[PDB]
């Protein structure tokens, strides 16, 4: 009586389901990176055409 | 970008740079964690970070 159950104890009333959260999905992207050139060597001439 | 920073935007801990154990561990795959799910500004973050 007290716990408002049946004379067996089943619970008087039905216990609320709680439906989760449910887990999300993920993401990923593209990441980019820069750089610059080398030193010019100054060429040796050499004497062909 | 990890390098170039030399493992000052990235801490350490009682050493300078950082020493290969399980705390830098940690922190790299936490880090690469994050990157992953910077999203696709995450080149620029990258850029000004």
């Amino acid at each position: 009586l007290r716990h408002n159950l049946s004379i067996d104890g089943q619970p008087l009333s039905l216990a609320i389901y709680a439906e989760p959260t449910d887990p999300k999905a993920l993401l990923t992207s593209m990441v980019q990176a820069s750089q610059g050139g080398s030193a010019v060597l100054p060429g040796t001439l050499s004497l062909y055409r | 970008v990890l390098v170039i920073s030399g493992f000052a935007v990235l801490g350490a801990k009682n050493q300078p740079a950082g020493q290969h154990n399980i705390d830098t561990l940690f922190s790299l795959y936490r880090f690469h964690q994050w990157i992953n799910g910077l999203g696709n500004p995450g080149s620029d973050t990258l850029d000004m970070l």
